[PDB]
């Protein structure tokens, strides 16, 4: 694509500059270009990829919710047309990320840390597609998210300690998937509670810095449990 | 809509 | 352009929806499409146009400043390249707005309220071009901003009361032009003080609602004077 | 950079 002529290292450097400038669409385009170089990504580069697209899709999700709410209240074609425009752009971003993951980030990821990271992303972006999906395509999209999250969970439980931040963030997101996408609030609560309690029991093994990383995500699990129970 | 906590930047 | 097939009224409605969704690039594209219909704009529509592009260019200015600061500290080509990319996009947005004003918003604006509004915009977008300009092109751009602001000032003083919010916002922006673009801090301070004092003396003529509109902008003049004196 | 107050949305 349009980043084919730029050095991988230059694309990474510009992604970091774009982050500092809060230019997340640019950041995502630079990271897409870095991924398309074909080399595997480091932990820092995976985080740049994820942060960029999370910010882009986050703005789209927030806009879509505003428009959907106005549309529901209003039920001319303009509200529906514009909600559809935003929805299509959101779906396009999800498809782009899912495309990077299947071609070929996931299949080239052999280490637990990288494979879990990417499968969690696959779950997340199918989850964002599910949020806007309506009907049977909705069922298939939900199952795709579930499958990705479940495979990530299986690997993380076998290969990572219970305080691992990637493992914790995965469980957090899968529990939110259960609560409001799969309409399984009890599964959500059970997952969040077990994850929190097993991490709690492992905190004594950690350095001050790792302790801070793990407790930050545990607090998000607690935040959700407080709202759900 | 009430959004629950998920991982990473709270960008929505 | 791509909005040529959409009804003017639909474009205005979608601009208002985009504002609610905080989708300012869309809002600006809808308003550009409304302007290009060729009809004059109402006060509300002028405000939609201005708010949309102010938000778009505001994000670009903030990004450009972050990048320029990193570049200055660093003095590879990447920082300069990316600052240039953002700079070109900013210049493109300024050129688009200036294009709308000259073809043909300003020449079709006969009422003081509309003509002052557009000439203030012309001053503002030449001012944003000046912020990134370097050298002699810089001098010509500064003079273009000055000329637009001055003509707006002349009309506003002849045709509007001193508490008129358009007149007040014009003087605010022209005073900031003087302070940091034209390197005329004394002209800036004099303008802000005279504008504030003349509005103060006219507040007794206003309704509660107009009073609130005028005092809000007077507080911005005071905010600047506090920093400048 | 210290930015002074100007009219309209403080979007930068
Ligand atoms: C501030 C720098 C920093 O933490 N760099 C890293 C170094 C090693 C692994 C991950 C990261 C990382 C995590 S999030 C993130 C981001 N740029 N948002 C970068
Ligand atoms: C909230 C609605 C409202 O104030 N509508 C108006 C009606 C008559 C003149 C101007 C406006 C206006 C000023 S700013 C603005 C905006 N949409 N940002 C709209």
């Amino acid at each position: 694509g349009a980043m084919g002529s730029m050095e991988r290292a230059s694309l990474i450097q510009k992604a970091k500059l774009a982050e500092q400038a809060e230019r997340y669409e640019d950041m995502a385009a630079f990271m897409k270009g870095a991924v398309e170089k074909g080399e595997e990504l480091s932990c820092e580069e995976r985080n740049l990829l994820s942060v960029a697209y999370k910010n882009v899709v986050g703005g789209q999700r927030a806009a879509w919710r505003v428009l959907s709410s106005i549309e529901q209240k209003s039920n001319g074609p303009e509200v529906r047309e514009y909600r559809e425009k935003v929805e299509t752009e959101l779906q396009g971003v999800c498809d782009t990320v899912l495309g990077l993951l299947d071609s070929h980030l996931i299949k080239e990821a052999g280490d637990a840390e990288s494979r879990v990271f990417y499968l969690k992303m696959k779950g997340d972006y199918y989850r964002y597609l599910a949020e806007v999906a309506t009907g049977d395509d909705k069922k298939r999209i939900i199952d795709s998210a579930r499958s990705a999250y479940q495979e990530a969970m299986d690997i993380s439980k076998k290969e990572m300690p219970p305080t691992n931040p990637i493992r914790l963030g995965l469980a957090l997101n899968f529990s939110v998937f259960h609560y409001e996408i799969a309409n399984s609030p009890e599964e959500a609560i059970s997952l969040a509670k077990t994850t929190f309690d097993e991490a709690m029991a492992d905190l004594h093994t950690l350095s001050e810095d790792s302790y801070k990383d793990s407790t930050l995500i545990m607090q998000l699990l607690r935040d959700n449990l407080t709202l759900w129970t | 809509k009430l959004m629950f906590k998920t991982e990473g930047p709270d960008s929505d």
